[PDB]
RNA sequence: GUCUACGGCCAUACCACCCUGAACGCGCCCGAUCUCGUCUGAUCUCGGAAGCUAAGCAGGGUCGGGCCUGGUUAGUACUUGGAUGGGAGACCGCCUGGGAAUACCGGGUGCUGUAGGCUU
RNA sequence: GGAGCAGAAGGGCAAAAGCUCGCUUGAUCUUGAUUUUCAGUACGAAUACAGACCGUGAAAGCGGGGCCUCACGAUCCUUC
RNA sequence: CGGGGCGGACUGUCCCCAGUGCGCCCCGGGCGGGUCGCGCC
């Protein structure tokens, strides 16, 4: 059926959003980026250079090369039944940072603190993180007022 | 007195651009007299305004020439317009005066003053558009840090027909 | 001419409106959704009743007409000439299309329209005074007549085709917060300017 | 009640506003960001502009590099502070740009230490230089030029303000097709005009003919020359002594005033209650006016 | 308590109308000799400082319009997974989880970076 | 922005990417890398660089065709 | 659900008018969280 046309189904994606047209922000150009960091790649409409394909739209890559605009991206594309790492030139208008890196790098500091204290201070604590453990067997005060009865309603036809 | 002599510095109405037009449907020639006349009447040298579609009827076609128009201010302005008033003996009657407080006006024949007339140049008409303001008014054509003027510093019809019968003791509202 | 109904009783294909790529649609045949007396105010009829599907399909503009047709004249003939109001509520905006007459190229072409009904939606509505309900009951079941699916009557809890009670209709329209214009109502609510209460409230 | 309006509900619901120093008319975001924003493989180098505005009476000359919170101003002279040495009056005129440039190099090089080095032009004549850097000594500054919205034309105090920082020491790339010594027609630049418009001779030579010309327009004109009497002579030596002691001594030091008060001279901001008071007691006063009737 | 210059986020910042503005400033303003541009020194460029907050600008206001953020709408609509559930079908109910959006009703209405001023 | 941006449509764009002037030939010479279809082959199209020589602009910069998504073609043979 | 003394601004009941927020400390009332708490069950 369909075109191999290079921006074949993004009306929506290569938009830009709902009273957010015109000028680019100049913060997302003057972020920096060193070889190593891991990146999201979204890809707006306004600049036409440089921009992604819509298979690497919304993703997350690593950078690898760093040029005059653009940034050399490694991500993983899924063709057919095998994982493999692309590496494409994208600008800087269509990529930004990774939050997940960044809390993961921020959460090692606070563990090596943590541990530097323990040390000093001759204690063992907790490094790791446990997830979300059961509800510890507790006392609910009724304040001396009997909980309300409740009680489904009759049928009644609105619309 | 004490509360009526407060804006009297910067809030007065003075003339901006007189704003004079020869319209004429054909080129050539006569554009070029039309353009003479201008010259001898102002003293700048005018110019050309070209037609933007083709119409065809009365027949013109886009890119042509077919105005000459010309814009003065300041006191060569005011005696101008004083001329064109001492034509029109100070009358001019309901509803020239634009809702923005501009006015104008049209005269048929340019030689009953000022310029003695020449038999090469021809017996042109012409139109006067005065649009009219107030110090300050500048910073809506102000490059750099661009503003609107302002809602009580504008002018009215009303304020407009004021100034224009104060200045030149002229007579709106005739007998119609 | 025209094929049965049950050709095109049910919702399966995808809304199809009129536009610039639905082009040589005919006329439905529902011209007029409104019927009686148009320019009884609010109050001239307070009782509203409706008739309202309750299965998932589509109905056919020529089922849309006959049914106005049958209970504008029962309405007519029961409560006066003037003395109702009814509205169709259910305009036909689905286009349905018809293959000539093997399977290649098998597109078909508009050959007419349908309105698309959900389970909980009016189909019709009279609004009338208070003593002439089971007339404009009588006059939806003999409409109901001429539908494929199934639909039920039903006396709105509101005032006439307004969106508020029957019983907090009255107490709004006397603390002005509900001001009446035309065949319906409109609301003041408390956060406008005060020169509008000004000229309102007074 | 007759034609259809423009602002309407939903004008203003699908309205998008430009960005807010645009909307003031005060930033040109193409040039912008064409002049900010450093190569990505630099990485950390800041990026130097030198911002020139010439208002009404004033011209400010800044040295700036842009962060993701703000620009951030390394050093900046005024025409306000020219007049604590050398000239008193004649400010917002491009002699003022010109030492006024010169002033904020000076004061930027010794903030950094190469005073030593990097003398510019120690004379000041009108023709093309440019600062080089010498070897086993620390590079010399590089800064560009951000002009604003301001027309670049061939005399332009912004290109005065530019010709005193580049014989103050810096280097900023420029041609000299945009000096008031270029002349048009022959693609040629004079140099001795530009170094006459350097030392405001034709401000001086002005002031000679309206004072051969008359009296009451000359002093009507010039009236806070007058003042301090600054004759049309000793214009240039002026500004010679103003540039010795531009290069003499270019530290800027401010002086204290911590003895003041906190009176407000604003209005606070509304309450909600007295809001809801207000237009509670003007219903009232509404009732009650209409039963007095 | 504010303002200039350059900004960052880009309406809580916009828009409409009204009130107030000490001091610096920013402007309006005066002029065309030079620089430079025009049909026009109106715009742009240059040279000033007699007057002025009228305007821009700032602050405040409006049961303001927009915008932002909550409530409601509503555990509604929709939906993951399940059944030898119902129903002639159309569709619907339940089990297991997730869970909206108008109308309507509140509250808010620019924060802030660097440098330099004024405010006894 | 309801206009225009060569054309189909979609996206994008306002002291723009539109319109009007000024100057030009980055639609030039080169090696590699990448993306798109993909078998991760080729063509076509495209994207980041790098090395020359230039254009423009006061400059930062921008420019190796057309604001982006289409507009095109192996071996063998011929021709320069 | 509030009382005393100092600072702005609102209302068509403005000299005899009314009502609102904000700054100081003195209290008045009730609610919750920590305290060797301290006892008692
Ligand atoms: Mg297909
Ligand atoms: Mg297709
Ligand atoms: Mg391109
Ligand atoms: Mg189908
Ligand atoms: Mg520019
Ligand atoms: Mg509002
Ligand atoms: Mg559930
Ligand atoms: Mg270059
Ligand atoms: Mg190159």
């Amino acid at each position: 059926t369909n075109t191999k046309g290079k921006r074949r189904g993004t009306r929506y994606m290569f938009s830009r959003p709902f009273r957010k047209h015109g000028v680019v922000p100049l913060a997302t150009y003057m972020r920096i980026y060193k070889k190593g960091d891991i990146v999201d790649i979204k890809g707006m409409g306004t600049v036409q250079k440089g921009m992604p394909h819509k298979c690497y739209h919304g993703k997350t890559g690593r950078v690898y090369n760093v040029t005059q605009h653009a940034v050399g991206i490694v991500v993983n594309k899924q063709v057919k039944g095998k994982i493999l790492a692309k590496r494409i030139n994208v600008r800087i208008e269509h990529i930004k940072h990774s939050k997940s890196r960044d809390s993961f790098l921020k959460r090692v500091k606070e563990n090596d603190q943590k541990k530097k204290e323990a040390k000093e201070k001759g204690t063992w604590v907790q490094l790791k993180r446990q997830p979300a453990p059961p509800r510890e067997a507790h006392f609910v005060r009724t304040n001396g007022k009997e909980p309300e009865l409740l009680e489904p309603i009759p049928y009644e036809f609105m619309a | 007195q004490d509360q009526g002599e407060k804006e009297n510095p910067m809030r007065e109405l003075r003339i901006r651009k007189l704003c004079l037009n020869i319209c004429v449907g054909e080129s050539g020639d006569r554009l070029t007299r039309a353009a003479k006349v201008l010259e001898q009447l102002t003293g700048q040298t005018p110019v050309f305004s070209k037609a933007r579609y083709t119409v065809r009827s009365f027949g013109i076609r886009r890119n042509e020439k077919i105005a000459v128009h010309c814009t003065v201010r300041g006191a060569k302005a005011e005696e101008i317009l004083e001329k064109g008033l001492k034509v029109r003996e100070y009358e001019l009657r309901k509803n020239n005066f634009s809702d923005t407080g501009n006015f104008g006006f049209g005269i048929q024949e340019h030689i009953d003053l000022g310029i003695k007339y020449d038999p090469s140049i021809g017996i042109y008409g012409l139109d006067f558009y005065v649009v009219l303001g107030r110090p300050g008014f500048s910073i809506a054509d102000k490059k750099r840090r661009t503003g609107c003027i302002g809602a009580k510093h504008r002018i009215s019809k009303e304020e407009a027909m004021r100034w224009f019968q104060q200045k030149y003791d002229g007579i709106i509202l005739p007998g119609k | 001419g025209r094929r049965p109904a049950r050709c095109y009783r049910y919702c399966k294909n995808k809304p199809y409106p009129k536009s610039r790529f639905c082009r040589g649609v005919p006329d439905a045949k529902i011209r007029i959704f409104d019927l009686g007396r148009k320019k009884a105010k609010v109050d001239e009829f307070p009782l509203g009743g409706h008739m309202v599907s309750d299965e998932y399909e589509q109905l056919s503009s020529e089922a849309l007409e006959a049914a106005r047709i049958c209970a504008n004249k029962y309405m007519v003939k029961s409560c006066g000439r003037d003395g109702f109001h009814m509205r169709v509520r259910l305009h036909p905006f689905h286009v349905i299309r018809i293959n000539k007459m093997g399977m290649r190229g098998a597109f078909g072409k508009p050959q007419g329209t349908v309105a698309r009904v959900h389970i909980g939606q009016v189909i019709m509505s009279i609004r009338t005074k208070l003593q002439n309900e089971e007339h404009v009951i009588e006059a939806l079941r003999r409409a109901k007549f001429k539908f494929p699916g199934r639909q039920k009557i039903h006396i709105s809890k509101k005032w006439g085709f307004t969106k508020f009670n029957a019983d907090e209709f009255e107490d709004m329209v006397a603390k002005k917060c509900l001001i009446p214009d035309g065949c319906g109502v409109k609301y003041v609510p408390s956060h406008g300017p005060l020169d509008k209460w000004r000229v309102l409230h007074s | 009640g007759f034609v259809k309006v423009v602002k309407n509900k939903a004008y203003f619901k699908r309205y998008q506003v430009k960005f807010r120093r645009r909307r003031e008319g005060k930033t040109d975001y193409y040039a912008r960001k064409r002049l900010v924003i450093q190569d990505k493989n630099k990485y950390n180098t800041p990026k130097y502009r030198m911002i020139v505005r010439v208002t009404n009476r004033d011209i400010i000359c800044q040295i700036a590099y842009a962060r993701i919170e703000g620009d951030m101003i390394v050093c900046a002279a005024y025409a306000h502070e020219l007049p604590k040495y050398g000239v008193k009056v004649g400010l917002t005129n491009y002699a003022a740009a010109y030492c006024t440039g010169l002033l904020l190099a000076r004061r930027l090089l010794n903030r950094f230490g190469m005073d030593k080095i990097y003398e510019g032009q120690v004379e000041v004549t009108g023709d093309e230089y440019n600062v080089e850097s010498i070897d086993g000594q620390p590079g010399a500054f590089t800064c560009y030029l951000d002009a604003g919205l301001a027309r670049t034309t061939t005399g332009n105090k912004v290109f005065g303000a530019l010709k005193g920082a580049v014989d103050g020491g810096l280097s900023i790339p420029h041609s000299t097709k945009r000096f008031p010594g270029y002349d048009s027609e022959s693609k040629e630049f004079n140099a001795e005009v530009h170094r006459k418009h350097i030392m405001g001779q034709n401000v001086a030579d002005y002031m000679r003919y309206l004072m051969e010309e008359d009296e009451d327009a000359y002093k009507k004109q010039f009236s806070q020359y007058i003042k301090n009497s600054v004759t049309p002579d000793m214009m240039e030596e002026m500004y010679k002594k103003a540039h010795a002691a531009i290069r003499e001594n270019p530290v800027y030091e401010k002086k204290p005033k911590k003895e003041v008060k906190k009176k407000r001279w604003n209005r606070p901001k509304m309450s909600l209650a007295q809001k809801k008071d207000r237009v509670a007691q003007k219903k009232a006063s509404f009732l009650r006016a209409q039963e007095r009737a």
